[PDB]
């Protein structure tokens, strides 16, 4: 029974991967090389405030790590 | 000491070419097409809007013209349809043989000049108005 | 650095000058062939009516032709197909994100067939 | 350079040239177009836009020449469909070098969006693995500083 619950936790890593890179995929934004460029936003695009954005980073690689 | 799996340390990986870090605008030199069209100009000072019709471009010529002909108004046509259609002797007599192909359509019996002068010659008298 | 340069849905402002000059005279031969008879179906008020009709269509064409000659006159280096290869790229790389998550996927998908239960 | 700056030059004034002879086409269109409107009934006026014609035909005949003579950057000229059949809307062509170009800038500066993100991914992970695991600090600090080469390519913006 630990086995199962090893592939369990194996396909977990392998799920909080394609998550985390779904999600960093998805839901980052536009960054600003200079302050005189434009910045447009777009309402086909999921824009996230950026602190947020960061703690939801940092609680998806801890969750990661926990499961580790 | 313990080797892990894949990491490799002569296994060096190197950017991308060309890199998205950087301006892709100036790397391949397309500043010039940037604030040509800009909103804004790059000194703080807001650039002119472009117009939504190409009225600006036809503005310096004289002509009965003053609206714009489009799809939706009844004055354009699928005119891109026709626009898209494709078909020793040095490269001076090539050329001139390609020009001169050019020309045979150009020219009567295709476009008879005496026919046009019989033909348009038979408008009558004024315009008659709809 | 290399951009591949694509060819689709492209053509040269020298084919396109040749097909609507081909196009505006053979359209006036066309008009011109027709027009030979009067007839009570086409009297020849309606002739000049058609006449000016043609030649405000041919008008409003070469005004087109002016509008994209003064559009490539707008670019100096002649460099536009340079933009479309970079937004092409930008189209390539764009997925690639998305390729291998989806090629991280696929690989569980297959890898769903492997296993051994208790 | 040198030869595509004399290709440029000269395709500036091929463009010029083309211009001044459209609108000339242009001009004699309303010329007859009037004539046609205001039309006095006379052979004079007959012969008259007969000439109009005429001068519309050899000025077809002299662009015509241009678009097949072997001295032409007319077919080194890269136009695509949707200009055309953008201008046939009657909306402005600049509009779609603008739109083009901020479509340019909007895909470059989401993927340098995804950049930064990737790299903000990257280098949590392996300050929170190496809080975790001391013993494998030496192999992501490697992979680090082999996942981060020198900037060669991203030193000029």
């Amino acid at each position: 029974d630990r086995l199962t619950q090893l592939q369990i936790c194996l396909d977990q890593m392998t799920e909080q991967f394609c998550a985390t890179l779904n999600y960093i995929d998805k839901n980052h934004g536009f960054e600003r090389l200079t302050v005189n460029e434009p910045q447009m936003s777009d309402k086909h695009a999921t824009v996230v405030p950026p602190e947020e954005f960061s703690n939801t980073i940092d609680e998806l690689s801890t969750d990661i790590i926990l499961k580790t | 000491p313990s080797y892990y799996y894949y990491v490799d340390p002569e296994t060096t990986y190197t950017y991308q070419q060309p890199n998205p870090l950087q301006d892709l605008i100036s790397v391949y030199g397309l500043d010039d097409i940037s604030r040509q069209v800009a909103r804004t100009n790059l000194d703080g000072t807001k650039a002119v809007k472009l117009r939504k019709s190409y009225k600006n471009q036809i503005a310096d010529l004289s002509g009965k013209f003053s609206t714009i002909p489009t799809r939706e108004n009844g004055k354009g046509g699928q005119i891109a349809h026709i626009l898209f259609q494709n078909n020793n002797m040095s490269e001076q007599q090539w050329r001139e043989q390609l020009r001169n192909r050019d020309i045979a359509l150009f020219q009567p019996p295709n476009f008879d000049w005496d026919l046009c002068s019989s033909v348009l010659s038979q408008f009558e008298r004024s315009y008659p108005s709809e | 650095p290399a951009l591949p340069h694509v060819e689709i849905n492209q053509v040269s402002l020298a084919l396109v000058i040749r097909n609507l000059t081909v196009f505006t005279m053979k359209e006036l031969a066309q008009y011109m062939k027709t027009n030979v008879h009067t007839q009570a179906n086409e009297p020849n008020s309606a002739k000049k009516i058609r006449f000016l009709q043609l030649i405000i269509f041919l008008r409003t064409q070469f005004l087109k032709l002016y509008v994209l000659v003064k559009w490539t006159r707008t670019i100096k280096q002649n460099n536009f197909h340079v933009l479309i290869d970079l937004l092409n790229w930008f189209r390539t790389t764009n997925m690639n994100v998305n390729n291998c998550i989806w090629a991280l996927k696929s690989s569980l998908n297959s890898m769903t067939n492997a296993k051994l239960p208790n | 350079m040198n030869g595509n700056s004399t290709n440029n030059e000269q395709l500036q004034q091929e463009l010029a040239t083309t211009q001044d002879q459209v609108a000339s086409i242009i001009e004699s269109f309303v010329e007859l177009g009037v004539s046609i409107y205001d039309f006095p009934g006379t052979p004079e006026a007959t012969k008259g836009m007969i000439t109009n014609l005429q001068r519309n035909v050899d000025r077809l005949y002299k662009l015509n020449v241009r678009s097949n003579d072997p001295q032409s950057s007319l077919s080194k000229v890269d136009i695509p469909l949707e200009v055309v059949q953008y201008i046939e809307d009657g909306r402005n062509p600049d509009i779609y070098t603008r739109e083009f170009v901020e479509a340019i800038r909007r895909s470059n500066q989401y993927q340098r969006g995804k950049m930064h993100g990737l790299k903000q991914l990257r280098d949590s992970l392996a300050d929170k693995i190496v809080d975790e695991f001391p013993e494998l600090k030496e192999p992501v600090e490697d992979i680090i500083k082999r996942t981060s080469p020198i900037d060669n390519v991203s030193n000029t913006h």
